[PDB]
């Protein structure tokens, strides 16, 4: 018959070549992550100085769970944990491109699987150097902010102390509901891991663990400008001007190991 | 309640000539090599099983004139032998079936 | 804890509260924004076919970590003018009541035995 | 081979890798803080900071009754009568206003939880806050106290005589008839000691956590 | 994490517990799909009660009430312990089945206990690595 029929990746990967394959995939998203780690030996693009109004770009982390964090004066905080995994600018619009208040950049984070997914998004992953992202979102963008594409984000773009807006997905409950976008403010840093990427966020994040979300600066007025003592544009590990401490803690924070608190 | 009139037949017709109602072709079915008939891609073949659950039977069947007695289950393993073919020394201490069919080519 | 009805055991030397009476002291309002009434809030107690303030210092409500668990609910008599009615507490009272918001020192001065 | 309970992880989706940064900072508190090995029915005296008080600590003894949570978060709770008010108190292991944690006496009892006791008399719940500690063998068992309570009337707040709560500390017999027993086991549900759905096993959990909690010493 | 199967969850067990003693005695049983997988967690834990041992008390109680049939008890300990000691798990094998044409078309599938003395099953065959894009990638694993 001269018919269409359902294929998949698998269902004539012989079990020599399939483990071949999987070996391959993984040699390639260890190439294209390592070509992509250095930003500023690349090409970068012209660094502008902050000045009132800019904006800074936002990340996409993962929601790996809860657990209570205690500070100098003894009282204890439920803490989020949220992991930046494979963050990376993907495509940058231009301001009249895009919207004539504000120019936007594409941000894409935890990379997936390319075996089940269209080859049109593969192409256009390929073009860029990098692996599959689960999610595209945009984040609005000063002019003097903008950075290249393919540059490597980190969560020590964060810093301890700095209040934070997260908007995720809220979870879907079924006809009864849910699955809406969400945005919770004024959510204070307590802690960032840097080995790991992990941000301590004071307060709940909507949705299920393991959800991704969407991270960016507080737009309250009361922190109208906080990038002023914050990495301008980003934190660059390339430069390594400084190597950061593996654990960012706030002053405030009571650090495990150190003497019980007596309330002297 | 009923409806205030009559629905038209071209009314009706729409309805259940929607693509949405009309049945949908399937674009998996595959080909059984082994007995030349049609079967799906995630869907063994039938016609080929039908000869090994058949045989499972008759197999079966001279296991239960065999043991001749219900709750009468060997606490020890089980060996199927056909015709032409002899126990060896592996086969000791192995419940043994005979079968006066010969050794069947799928059968290994 | 004291809320409407919610018997309560009044943990006083007022005479109204020592006297025994043969129904149980409850409560008719809660003086508080929220209806309920726990340890610190001031409470409209009933006693001998009268009402009288009463101050709860203690609840069966299960409490926050790190805190004692009251098997019993215990309240203590206030006037109106803010003095306590009873010149003792018998039950041992937390110590929590000094930082609570509001006029605690006056029962705690009464509380002999804290805990 | 004693392993505490709060580095048992239980099953979930959450993250691994929070069991490992959170057992590193449990095993560095530990350093400061030392963390004696008790079980439910064991009697604790615990030194804590007092926010309310400056400058003050305190000591409240307790017969340990139950064992919640885990990691950084777990918490213990232990049980005295005060003033002939029966108080429990539940103490979190890693606060860090948590002075000095001491045993006054290391012992076990027949369920691992006590909340029965308080129907119980008062008297199995009563003990001496400045009851002095007694003495432990360490290569040995911690003592498993095998007396019966007794309950106090039948309106309790849970019903122990139900065979799922399988409650074997509490003298039944002297305030349930033999029929009322029987009235209780109707909730049996012989299947549930049979059903494999509803297992949950730590052995090699707890196995590999034993290298690591050594290896980190 | 469980189907509602029978008139209720004890007849579910039942059930269940007669499905466990059919597959032991014959090994290989035909049975709904969604049934088929439900069993499937129970076949591979109660192997491991085998390989705990036969003085085990508790599994001689968990064996007692599973199977019904006394006679599968010394099968159990001394046949199919015996012969999974060197594996580690999947001692059971699910299989699709074409579905019933009993006019209710169930999703039928296969369930059979690994290392049977029964007929091989005809199970897949992956594509042979002769094929022309088999070969290519071996072309590729070559100069690699
Ligand atoms: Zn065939």
């Amino acid at each position: 018959l001269h018919s269409k029929s359902s294929t998949w990746w698998d269902e004539h990967l012989s079990e020599e070549n399939l483990s071949f394959v999987k070996q391959l995939v993984s040699d390639e998203n260890k190439t294209q992550l390592t070509s992509k780690l250095n930003p500023l030996k690349d090409e970068p693009w012209p660094l502008h100085p902050w000045e009132p109004g800019s904006f800074r770009v936002g990340l996409i982390a993962l929601k790996l769970g809860m657990m209570p964090l205690w500070t100098k004066d003894g009282q204890k905080h439920a803490v989020t944990l949220l992991q930046v995994q494979d963050c990376h600018v993907l495509k940058y619009t231009p301001k009249e491109d895009h919207n004539g208040k504000i120019a936007a950049l594409t941000v894409g984070g935890k990379t997936v699987s390319r075996f089940y997914k269209p080859d049109s998004r593969l192409e256009f992953y390929r073009d860029l150097g990098l692996p599959p992202k689960q999610i595209h979102k945009i984040f609005h963008v000063t002019d003097n902010a903008v950075i290249k594409p393919g540059t490597p984000l980190y969560a020590a773009h964060f810093r301890p102390g700095q209040y934070v807006d997260v908007t995720a997905k809220t979870i879907g409950k079924g006809f009864q509901m849910g699955n809406q976008n969400r945005t919770v403010y004024g959510l204070k840093v307590w802690r960032v891991n840097t080995k790991h990427n992990i941000i301590y966020v004071n307060g709940s994040v909507p949705g299920h663990k393991n959800c991704l979300v969407k991270i960016k600066d507080s737009t309250l007025p009361a922190y109208k400008d906080s990038c002023k003592n914050l990495p301008f544009p980003t934190y660059f590990p390339d430069g390594d001007e400084e190597e950061l401490p593996e654990d960012l803690f706030d002053e405030s924070v009571w650090q495990p190991s150190e003497p019980s608190i007596t309330f002297a | 309640a009923a409806p205030k009139n009559r629905r038209t037949i071209e009314v009706n017709r729409c309805r259940r000539r929607n693509p949405q109602k009309l049945i949908k072709i399937k674009n998996n079915i595959d080909i059984c090599p082994e007995c030349g008939h049609l079967k799906q891609k995630h869907v063994l073949c039938g016609y080929c099983y039908e000869k090994v659950r058949q045989e499972t039977t008759k197999i079966r069947q001279q296991i239960g004139a065999q043991e001749g007695g219900p709750f009468r289950a060997p606490s020890v393993e089980t060996m199927v032998l056909y015709t032409g073919e002899k126990p060896s020394e592996k086969d000791q201490g192995k419940r043994i079936v005979e079968r006066n069919i010969k050794r069947p080519s799928w059968f290994t | 804890a004291v809320q409407k009805m919610t018997r309560v055991r009044v943990v006083d030397n007022s005479a109204l509260g020592s006297t025994p009476y043969h129904r149980p002291p409850r409560c008719i309002h809660v003086y508080n924004k929220s209806g309920v009434g726990k340890v610190g809030d001031q409470i409209l107690l009933a006693i001998r076919g009268q009402k009288k303030k009463a101050l709860i210092v203690g609840h069966r409500m299960p409490g926050s970590r790190m805190t004692p668990k009251f098997d019993s609910n215990n309240v203590v008599l206030i006037e109106d003018n803010g003095n306590p009615v009873g010149t003792r507490i018998k039950i041992p009272i937390p110590t929590s009541l000094r930082r609570r918001e509001g006029e605690y020192s006056k029962v705690l001065a009464i509380a002999q035995n804290f805990v | 081979r004693f392993l505490s309970p709060e580095f048992i992880p239980p099953r979930g989706r959450t993250n691994p890798l929070k069991f490992k940064i959170e057992r590193k900072d449990m095993l560095d508190r530990r350093k400061v803080l030392p963390i004696p090995e008790f079980y439910v029915g064991s009697i604790l005296r615990v030194t804590t900071a007092d926010p309310y008080a400056s400058g003050k600590t305190s000591q409240f003894l307790g017969i340990c009754i139950k064992r919640s949570g885990n990691g950084l978060g777990a918490t213990f709770t232990l049980r005295n009568t005060i003033e002939g008010q029966g108080v429990e108190i539940c103490f979190e292991l890693y606060n860090p206003r948590i002075q000095e944690i001491q045993v006054v006496k290391l012992e076990k009892r027949l369920d691992d939880n006590l909340l029965y006791l308080r129907d119980a008399l008062p008297e199995y719940s009563t003990f001496d806050v400045n009851m002095k500690p007694v003495p432990q063998e360490a290569c040995q068992e911690v003592p498993v106290n095998k007396l019966k309570v007794k309950m106090k009337p039948k309106p309790w707040s849970k019903r122990w005589e139900r065979p799922n709560f399988n409650i074997k500390g509490i003298r039944f017999d002297l305030a349930l008839t033999e029929e009322q027993m029987k009235e209780a086991q109707k909730w049996n549900k012989p299947w549930i000691e049979f059903d494999m759905m509803r297992e949950y096993d730590t052995s090699k959990i707890e196995a590999a956590l034993w290298e690591e909690i050594e290896a980190s010493k | 994490v469980y189907r509602r199967l029978g008139l209720g969850p004890e007849s579910r067990i039942h059930l269940l517990r007669n499905l466990l003693t059919g597959l032991v005695r014959h090994e290989r049983i035909e049975a709904t799909w969604a049934r088929a997988d439900e069993m499937r967690g129970y076949a591979e834990k109660l192997i491991d009660y085998g390989k705990l041992g036969d003085t085990n008390e508790r599994a001689m109680r968990m064996a007692d009430f599973w199977l019904t049939e006394k006679d599968l008890i010394p099968k159990l300990f001394k046949v199919l312990a015996p012969r999974f000691q060197g594996q580690n798990g999947n001692y059971t094998r699910m299989l699709q089945i074409p579905n019933r044409k009993e006019q209710d078309r169930a999703k039928m599938a296969v369930i059979e206990y690994k290392g049977n003395y029964l007929p091989p099953l005809p199970l897949p065959h992956r594509d042979s690595n002769l094929t022309l894009l088999n070969q290519l990638l071996l072309g590729l694993q070559q100069d690699l």
